[PDB]
């Protein structure tokens, strides 16, 4: 249960459309969420690994995907204050 | 309505074997043109002789 | 085991099973999310039969599209179609259920429940706190790891749902095992401001806002206050046993800055109803004049669904888009709620509507009075004993300079509202100590006493 193992799969923004449903009439695999999303919650839950994400515009993915449990958790960073710049 | 769309879409590329492991078939079948001719040619001048 | 939704719960069963202990050929149900959906899903169909087989679909369900769920969605149905088909005549019941609902699945799906074949003899159920059951999340999750209390972050609830509730309390480790690293004592799990802030995004439909309407509770100043409140509550009272007036319409007007739209809050909160609900130009800033009637609507029926329930609207000149300088206004959103005032509830129900009105004589020449009944004036202050009982209830001043203004009992006669007063002694404040009474007076005398 050594868990150092880890990726940053980036750019979350076009891998996935929420359902799918977006943009209408697509490719059956333009996106596979299932297959990922089954794989870390579908056959069993995994708590060996992490897996990061950035995304610049998130709100296209987020209802479906960032449901919690996929994710529960979420993140933003906005710009430095005065002091952090 | 007043309704124009003109859209397009992309291609599934079946899983035609999706490698090069065609070609040792492909081999065998370089060496039944290749390496079988000479059989007959020291066949026919086995029979001059 | 059902946390509410006993009298949905009661319709439900009997007109599906009722009958077969033409069939229905499925049910379907929309929830909120937090309703417990998969428990209810799992009761339905282990009440149904004692081992009829319990079928759960998957969210990806179309996975596998090289060329699969085309079949694996319909070779599901298919083998209850085969079983069906197997045996027909000694009763085969099979469940299935398909939670969390493009080209190919729409015609396909449903063609498969009555195409070619009769197809029947089978159902398909598709949905889209319990705070004990949020409980139970805990003593199966919390309990799977100064302690938290049995029963804060389950009432704690309103702002989240367990469903989403997993990651402080998978922090909660982190929470003072954080020294930037030899071992601080093992800890107690102490919770602390460990409530919803930290992870706080969630849905439970808050809006409230109520008493953001009233900022301040009503003083009684006056008489006139104690009339108001006492001439609109018997209305309301006399509604609970009325007959042959299930809509009752009452208009109530004063002058500008003086409050009566919390007035009517107050009155409409006092008795207590099941339903309550408040229409402000505020919320429908920037609207279509046929958005801003359909708000009405979406509103007002919902006030119908209830048994009985008063609502307000305010500031209905304002609702109404008038403007003096020559008369221009919406005229369908004007007659749209004369007509609700003329209204009748269905068949029993029955509710108060009131009104606000900064002025009168606009609307008595449009004829919309009559609509309405029974109106009540609320005045202004006319004088000074009622001002210094007024500010006496607040306290604002102390008695000593109170005495200065007091030095003037109908020195002056007053026309003033209570809204623009009760700003005013605000600036007054402002001022330094000796001129704040000072000026107090001066600006009561610059709107002409
Ligand atoms: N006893 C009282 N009588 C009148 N107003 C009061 C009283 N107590 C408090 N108020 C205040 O009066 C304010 C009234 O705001 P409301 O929305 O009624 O304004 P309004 O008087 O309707 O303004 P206008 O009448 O000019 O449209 C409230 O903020 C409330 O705090």
């Amino acid at each position: 249960n050594s868990g150092l193992h880890i990726i940053i799969f980036d750019e979350i923004d076009a891998i996935c459309k929420q359902r799918g449903s977006m943009a209408g009439s697509t490719g059956v695999h333009d996106t596979v969420v299932n297959q990922l999303l089954s794989k870390i919650d579908g056959v069993e839950q995994l708590n060996n690994i992490l897996v990061i994400g950035m995304t610049n515009r998130p709100d296209l993915i987020d209802e479906a995907l960032l449901r919690p449990g996929r994710l529960e958790v979420k993140m933003e960073i906005g710009l430095p204050d005065e002091k952090g710049r | 309505m007043a309704e124009d769309a003109d859209m397009r879409n992309e291609l599934e590329e079946m899983q035609r074997r999706a490698d090069q492991l065609a070609d040792e078939s492909l081999e065998s079948t370089r060496r039944m043109l290749q390496l079988v001719e000479e059989s007959k040619d020291a066949g026919i001048r086995t029979l001059v002789m | 085991g059902i946390g509410g939704l006993d009298k949905e719960f009661s319709d439900i069963f009997r007109r599906a099973f009722a009958s077969r202990v033409k069939h229905v050929k499925g049910i379907l149900l929309y929830g909120p999310p937090g309703c417990g959906k998969t428990l209810l899903a799992r009761q339905i169909g282990k009440m149904l039969n004692a081992r009829e087989p319990k079928v759960v679909n998957g969210p990806e369900i179309l996975n596998k599209y090289v060329g699969e769920s085309e079949a694996n969605i319909r070779k599901l149905f298919a083998d209850a179609e085969e079983e069906q088909r197997r045996l027909g005549a000694n009763s085969g019941l099979h469940i299935i259920i398909f939670d969390e609902i493009h080209d190919t699945v729409v015609n396909q799906l449903l063609s498969k429940i009555d195409g070619v074949e009769q197809l029947n003899n089978i159902l398909v159920i598709g949905m889209t706190p319990d705070e004990k059951g949020r409980l139970q999340i805990l003593h199966i999750h919390t309990a799977r790891m100064a302690d938290v209390d049995i029963k804060e972050l389950a009432v704690e609830t309103k702002n989240f749902s367990g469903a989403e509730l997993e990651g402080l309390v998978r922090a909660a480790q982190s929470t003072a095992m954080n020294r930037h690293i030899e071992s601080l004592q093992v800890t107690r799990g102490d919770f602390l401001a460990s409530l919803e802030n930290d992870i706080k995004p969630a849905f439970g439909t808050n809006q409230e806002d109520y008493a953001s309407y009233i900022m301040n509770g009503i003083i009684k100043w006056g008489d006139p206050v104690t009339r108001v409140l006492d001439d609109g509550e018997l209305l309301v009272q006399q509604t609970k046993n009325s007959d042959r007036t299930p809509l009752v319409s009452v208009l109530l007007e004063g002058p500008p800055h003086s409050g009566k739209t919390a007035l009517a809050a107050k009155i409409a909160e006092e008795s207590n109803f099941p339903f309550i609900k408040i229409c402000s130009p505020d919320k429908m800033i920037g609207f279509s004049e046929t958005a801003k009637c359909q708000a009405m609507k979406k509103i007002f029926d919902d006030a119908y669904k209830s048994q009985l329930s008063c609502v307000v609207v305010d500031d209905i000149e304002r609702l109404l888009d008038y403007v003096p300088i020559g008369p221009r206004f919406s005229n369908l959103v004007l007659q749209a709620l004369l007509v609700l005032l003329k209204k009748a509830p269905p068949q029993g129900r029955k509710l108060l509507i009131i009104g606000t009105t900064s002025r009168k004589d606009v609307l008595q020449e449009m004829e919309m009075l009559n609509a309405f009944s029974t109106t009540i004036h609320v005045p202004n202050i006319a004088t000074g004993e009622q001002l210094l009982e007024a500010l006496e209830l607040l306290g604002n001043f102390k008695d000593k300079e109170r005495t200065t203004i007091a030095q003037q009992v109908k020195g002056k006669k007053v026309w003033i509202g209570i809204k623009k007063l009760l700003m005013l002694i605000e600036m007054s404040l402002q001022m330094d100590p000796e001129y704040r009474v000072r000026k107090f007076l001066a600006l009561l005398r610059e709107e002409g006493a």
